[PDB]
């Protein structure tokens, strides 16, 4: 403090990344003689059966005011994306790094040279490196591909 | 060259101190010698200073028996209008005019000639007799909103009373005719072709584009005729309707305000100053003191180049609301220039300007002008703290014994307005000089620069000053207690401290059991941080936006004071006409409104947009406020002013 | 409401009792009103309340023969109470559901293309290619975490968890809202950078798609998303309100593009162009392709992916997002401006001509017949009769000209019942034919005739233009009825008649601090003094009317 709000956020939202989409930071409330309940922050308080908060005798060294982290129901589908598209990505990564073509059709004309469409990827093909309907197919080789920004540069031969 | 000789030779005419050496040089010893080579040798001066605008000054009514007088005379800056000299010298024009019924200008121009040139050659601003008008009637009155404005009626079959009502009526409303129908018959034919084209422009029919545009034509030729207008203290009833109740008639009316058609060329100090300039350590940076000044002197003397001198040798040595500013190593500085009375005034009432020092300016080859008498007053009448004196051009002054009686000059000026004149820094330096690169020159600017960070002292910080938060609304947080909240305006909060809450209803006192904000919980609240302040004991019911809490008897209520006011002109989305002498507006503290009345000054019976003026308004609630407190002034939303707290009252 | 006695006599009673009275008359007076203002102004009335619905206007003649041609076939086509028997909500469904089939198939063709079909493929993705580089150059590669919540805040709307009633601020920090599975992190992440307990209801990816009225054919389509959700959808709309205006396109003023459309209807090189149910026809397709991941990801957390219907029936949205979303108005605004600039760019045109307000566009009228191609393959589809590249007509963001001519016309849209409603009506018709307070003779007889259908009272009662409708459009300084108390004179106006509702208290803390969390040069320092929050109270509208003065400045 501070540490601006903004600043708080964005580590408060890293460290959710850090577990799985289905256990919560939740903080412990009130423990009785057989169940401690969690408050995750959601509607309905969840309960852990006391026991398994035991040692390797009894008692329960846990307490009220202890973040734990609790199991959020699964309850309970773009078929569109489902056109067989994130293979179709991973077909560039792995022919690139086999060094081999993929078959692709140069649609139009660009900047720095003309856009290819290779299994449903937009990709560069910089001309450099006489056409044109119906956008032919053409065996491609991928030179350079940009794993995070969905940018790929394609060779022609 | 004999320098006690050339002291007395000041007097008669307060000449350039040069002037009077220069006058001496030629035809030495005899003083009665140089005064009269030195008069003759002044019609030049006037005719060189005939060049610069003169869109300011006064107008003068005068009325004996069945005839009237109106006047125009124009000076440079309203520094020199408020100055005794000029006055006496537009009143002697007044009376030579009714006395001798002189209407034609030209004549008046000629006959106080010699008077004026003497005049401008010891004042240095462009004198002249603009116009003169006389009227004549039954019944005449005359109404002066001022010196800005000045009226003068004819009547019959009125009072006195009803026709100054109809003087001031025309001041505020500026009236062109006075019926309707004495629009000219031929002139206003050319506005109806206009108005017929804007109108066949889509636009058809011809009989409903024709009806329409005459339709608009007695709109807006009942808008230029007196008769047609709303009268100003009764805008249901038209003046017309006024005069056919009173069973009276207007024969005729004259209107002048200053400067009317005048091209107002407007002044960029900025970029005047701009254009000629260049011809723990962290923690340091951020806490420099901010400090503001402003430079005050006649306009010849060159405020506008001494300013840009002190911007460029502080960038030259140290590396770097139209307002300019500059750094020294210990704070930073906003310089703002103040060519007119009202003007500043303006600002001191908006908050747009506020100086915590001002830098005099005289040119030593002048020595004082007889309005730097006006520029010191000013100074008083805003309340800055401490003026500094810098004598510009002191290269072109010959002898130090010069420079000295200067001092003397200057140091007596501010000690009759209680300004410490015997210890009034003064630095004698050259500004055009330090513009170049001469060292001996840019070190007087340096030391001006000492001055301003030794004699103005660092304003008190809004931390340093006692706790207030102006409360922006109450909450009742079941299960905790009563929370108020709002930005802390000055002082610090800490939990345990104790409060009271003050204005509206009775002053009541309570504990601060906690500083709460979004992000986390305090223990403090500091000055210019938003926060809820918990409080023990005190229900929501009991508080209410506009009060502040304070430290116990910090800050006390209070229903009466005198203010400074100013109210928005037309242009500023302001009132659209005057008011008068029960004005019942709304008067706007920190978070609420609260209704007031007010009491104009005496001699002050209508107030005009676009006003300057002091008055003790009497507000329906007490509210927490000290000397210096601002406020707006509303109708309803609607901001028509602002003020400031002048004088608490009882 | 109190009260209709014969006690009190004060003009604010009878003023009062007098605006709660009805507008007896037979028939549609809405219609009658219309009608004689066609004959006034020379025209043939309307056959039936279906020609209402149905005229069309003639783009030629007269600039005056237009404008009242065009306020023929506008003022009664959003008239709320038609006999005919249209199902509004049934053919807004039907273009709902219709629109959603859009996005399908513009989905699958924007995924993998059919090179056997009719669309211009070169252009159009050498189009895409272009203003997804102009794009990922405006916004970045990820919305600023910063940024984001500097804009995030509620709505004063409903949501999935509370109703119109409840939709104030206040009432969604009280009140445990709703919000997605990909959303939830932010809500969590949230609830650890404060003290206060920021809560969540129930976790679901459904949003309600509801209806609201547009016009006398079809109502309209919108979403009501979750609380949360919405929380953080406008967080993302403001950092893309901030961006936009580097390309020239502040959302935040329609006088850019109103200026245009009277531009282009004199120099006729501009064109306004309309789109058909554009907000609905946003693919996730063209979401993908345009803007960069870690923007699309952001989008796709807080979008909601499914939405249950009015009938129980869910359906996965093909579309990003409906017209009831936080960032939907800014996203629009975006994808648009790209691929018009682009556009422009490809036929070497400036492409700085290129103004977007969402869903309304204005271009260089070169370029509406490439444009035209690269929304239909995008499946955005162009509607030719409201789109003008050629012609004196223009159109944009509620102004319509006619070569230079402001021929923008009003529209009755409820029936006519109480004395407001009508003062309403005829206000508008004023602003509608005066000319700088000057009555157009042939609807000034009109205008005259059904104002005597109000209370005598409320015929010489009058109020400068720009107080409201609160009271008839004139010349208040006339106004009998007008105190010139304190050298400012008040005027009495109607008013909704309110009963206090007690307000959320610790929601409306909530409500105020974290709003001090997310934060002429004479006249600049005085509204400084003005400190513009306003302190929460929540209040009931009763269908009753009241009486206030207000101040008021005659015009002149």
């Amino acid at each position: 403090g501070t540490e601006s709000f903004a600043q708080l956020f964005e580590e408060s939202l890293k460290e959710i990344e850090t577990r799985p989409g289905s256990i919560v930071r939740g903080v412990v409330v009130a423990i009785d003689k057989d169940v401690v309940l969690v408050d995750a922050g959601l509607k309905s308080e969840s309960a852990i059966p006391a026991e398994q908060f035991k040692n390797a005798q009894g008692e329960l060294e846990i307490q009220v005011g202890d973040e734990v982290d609790v199991a959020l129901d699964a309850v309970e589908l773009l078929s569109r994306e489902k056109a067989k598209r994130h293979e179709a990505w991973i077909t560039l990564e792995k022919a690139y790094e086999d060094a081999e073509t993929v078959t692709g059709v140069i649609n139009g004309k660009v900047k720095g040279g003309f856009t290819v469409e290779l299994n449903g990827i937009r990709a560069f093909l910089p001309g450099s490196l006489t056409l044109h309907l119906e956008g032919k197919e053409l065996e491609f080789k991928v030179i350079k591909l940009d794993q995070k920004r969905n940018n790929v540069v394609v060779s022609r031969r | 060259i004999t320098a006690s000789l050339v002291k007395e030779l000041r007097e008669r005419t307060g000449a350039g101190m040069m002037d009077c050496k220069k006058a001496l040089t030629e035809a030495n010893g005899d003083i009665e010698l140089a005064i009269e080579n030195m008069r003759k040798s002044g019609a030049i001066k006037a005719a060189k200073k005939a060049g610069n605008v003169a869109a300011d000054g006064v107008i003068k009514t005068k009325i004996d028996g069945n005839y009237g007088i109106i006047l125009e005379v124009n000076c440079q800056t309203d520094f020199v209008a408020k100055d005794a000299g000029f006055q006496a010298f537009a009143d002697k024009v007044l009376d030579a005019a009714v006395a001798g019924k002189i209407t034609d200008v030209e004549v008046l121009k000629a006959q106080f000639e010699e008077e004026r040139v003497a005049l401008v050659a010891k004042i240095g601003e462009n004198i002249n007799i603009r116009r003169v008008a006389a009227l004549e009637g039954d019944v005449l009155g005359s109404y002066q909103h001022g010196a800005r404005i000045g009226v003068l009626v004819a009547a019959k079959g009125a009072d006195e009373e009803l026709v100054k009502h109809i003087a001031m009526h025309v001041a505020a409303s500026k009236p062109e005719f006075i019926k309707p129908e004495d629009v000219s018959a031929e002139v206003v034919e050319k506005e109806y072709q206009v108005q017929l084209d804007i109108a066949m422009q889509s636009g058809k029919p011809k009989e409903i584009a024709e009806k329409m545009v005459e339709g608009r034509m007695k709109k807006f030729t009942g808008e230029v005729s007196l008769t047609g207008q709303p009268f100003v203290m009764e805008p249901s009833k038209t003046v017309g309707q006024l005069l056919k109740e009173h069973n009276a008639e207007v024969t005729g009316f004259i209107r002048f305000e200053v400067g009317e058609g005048i091209e107002k060329v407007e002044t960029d100090f900025a970029a005047e100053v701009a254009a000629m300039s260049k011809q723990s350590k962290e923690k340091f940076e951020r806490t420099k003191p901010h400090v503001n000044v402003g430079t005050i002197g006649h306009v010849d003397h060159g405020k506008t180049t001494l300013t840009a001198a002190i911007t460029t040798v502080l960038a030259k040595t140290y590396g770097g609301t139209s307002h300019v500013e500059y750094d020294t190593p210990t704070r930073h500085y906003a310089h703002v220039d103040c060519p007119g009375h009202a003007d500043y005034v303006k600002n001191m009432i908006t908050g747009a300007a506020q100086m915590d020092g001002a830098i005099l300016v005289v040119a030593a080859t002048d020595g004082p002008m007889p309005q730097t008498r006006e520029h010191i007053l000013l100074g008083r009448q805003v309340g800055v703290p401490y003026i500094i004196v810098f004598l510009n051009k002191c290269d072109m002054v010959d002898d130090e014994e010069l420079l000295e009686l200067v001092e003397m000059e200057v140091r007596e000026l501010l000690s009759q307005y209680d300004f410490p004149g015997d210890d009034t820094p003064i630095v004698r330096g050259s500004a055009l000089k330090a513009l170049e690169g001469d060292a001996e020159w840019e070190a007087k600017i340096l030391e001006l620069a000492g001055f301003l960070d030794s004699y103005i002292p660092e304003p008190e910080r809004a931390i340093d000053k006692p706790f207030l938060l102006p409360i922006e609304d109450v909450f009742s947080i079941s299960g905790r207690g009563t929370v108020v909240t709002g930005r802390v305006e000055r002082g610090i909060i800490k939990v345990g401290e104790e409060v009271e809450i003050v204005g509206i209803k009775e002053t009541q006192k309570s504990t601060c059991t906690g500083v709460e904000m979004f992000r986390k919980l305090l223990d403090e609240g500091r000055a210019g941080e938003n926060v809820g302040v918990l409080l023990r004991g005190i229900k929501r019911e009991e508080i209410e936006r506009g009060q502040v809490l304070a430290k116990p008897g910090t800050i006390k209520p209070h229903t009466k004071f005198e203010s400074e006011v100013y109210i928005l002109s037309k242009d500023e989305g302001g009132r659209h006409t005057p008011f008068f002498k029960g004005y019942r507006p709304q008067f706007y503290f920190r978070t609420t409104d609260v209704t007031g009345t007010i009491e104009l000054p005496e001699g002050v019976e209508m107030v005009m947009p676009g006003d300057n003026i002091k008055m003790v308004v009497t507000l329906i609630h007490p509210i927490a406020m000290d000397d210096g407190l601002r406020f707006a002034i509303r109708e309803g939303g609607r901001t028509v002013g602002a003020g400031v707290v002048a004088k608490v009252l009882s | 409401m109190s009260k209709t006695a014969s006690s009190r006599n004060s003009l604010s009673a009878q003023l009062r009792r007098a605006a709660n009275t009805r507008i007896e008359v037979e028939g549609n007076l809405a219609l009658s009103i219309a009608n004689d203002l066609l004959l006034a102004y020379g025209q043939s009335p309307f056959n039936s309340e279906a020609e209402c619905i149905s005229f069309s206007p003639r783009f030629d003649g007269t600039p005056d023969d237009f404008r009242i041609n065009y306020l023929k076939a506008e003022i009664m086509s959003k008239y709320d109470d038609f006999s005919l028997g249209i199902d509004t909500e049934a053919v807004a469904w039907e273009k709902f559901l219709a629109a959603e089939a859009e996005c399908a198939l513009t989905n699958a063709r924007l995924y993998r293309p059919d090179y056997s079909e009719d669309f211009n493929f070169s252009l159009g993705e050498s189009c895409i290619h272009m203003a997804r580089r102009k794009i990922a150059k405006l916004i970045g590669d990820v919305p600023s975490v910063e940024g984001m919540l500097r804009h995030c805040r509620f709505s004063g709307g409903a949501t999935t968890t509370n109703n119109r009633s409840y939709g104030h601020p206040s009432f969604k920090f009280a009140l445990p809202q709703a919000c997605t599975p990909r959303a939830l992190k932010y809500v969590l992440a949230l609830r650890a950078s404060t003290h206060f307990d920021t809560r969540i209801s129930d976790i679901s990816p459904f949003n309600k798609a509801v209806t609201v009225p547009k016009n006398s054919k079809t109502d309209r389509c919108i979403a009501i998303e979750p609380g949360w959700n919405m929380f953080f959808q406008l967080g993302i709309g403001g950092i893309l309100r901030d961006r936009l205006r580097c390309w020239g396109i502040d959302l935040n003023d329609q006088t850019i593009n109103q200026r245009r459309a009277h531009e282009g209807s004199v120099t006729n090189n501009l064109a306004t162009v309309d789109l058909s149910a554009a907000s609905d026809s946003i693919s996730l397709a063209l979401c993908e392709l345009l803007l960069p991941p870690g923007w699309f990801e952001v989008l796709m957390d807080l979008r909601s992916p499914k939405g249950r219907l009015p009938d129980g029936s869910v359906v996965t949205y093909e579309k990003i997002s409906s017209m009831g979303n936080g960032y939907t108005f800014e996203l629009e605004s975006l994808i648009f401006a790209s691929l018009a600039r682009s556009v422009c760019e490809i036929l070497d045109l400036d492409s700085s001509e290129v103004t977007v307000y969402g869903d309304d566009i204005i271009l260089p009228s070169c370029a509406v017949p490439a444009l035209r191609e690269v929304f239909k393959y995008v499946g955005f589809t162009t509607n030719t009769k409201k789109t003008f590249s050629e012609g004196p007509f223009r159109e944009s963001c509620g102004k319509h000209y006619y070569s230079g001519v402001d021929v923008t016309p009003f529209y009755i849209r409820h029936r006519i019942v109480s004395p407001a409603d009508l003062i309403l009506v005829l206000n508008n018709l004023y602003r509608w034919a005066t000319i700088d307070g000057v009555w157009d003779p042939r609807a000034h007889s009109v205008y005259l005739k059904y104002r005597k259908l109000l209370p005598k009272q409320l015929q010489r009662n009058t109020i400068p233009d720009g107080y409201g409708d609160g009271a008839l459009v004139g010349s208040v300084l006339i106004n009998p009825f007008a105190k010139n108390r304190g050298w400012i004179r008040y005027v009495p106006v109607i008013t909704d008649h309110t009963r206090d509702r007690e307000r959320a208290e610790l929601g409306s803390y909530l409500y105020d601090l974290f709003s001090r969390c997310l934060s002429s040069a004479d006249l600049f320092a005085i509204d400084q003094l003005i400190c513009r929050s306003n302190p929460t109270k929540i209040s009931r509208s009763t269908g009753k009317f009241d009486i206030q003065y207000i101040a008021c400045s005659s015009r002149v």
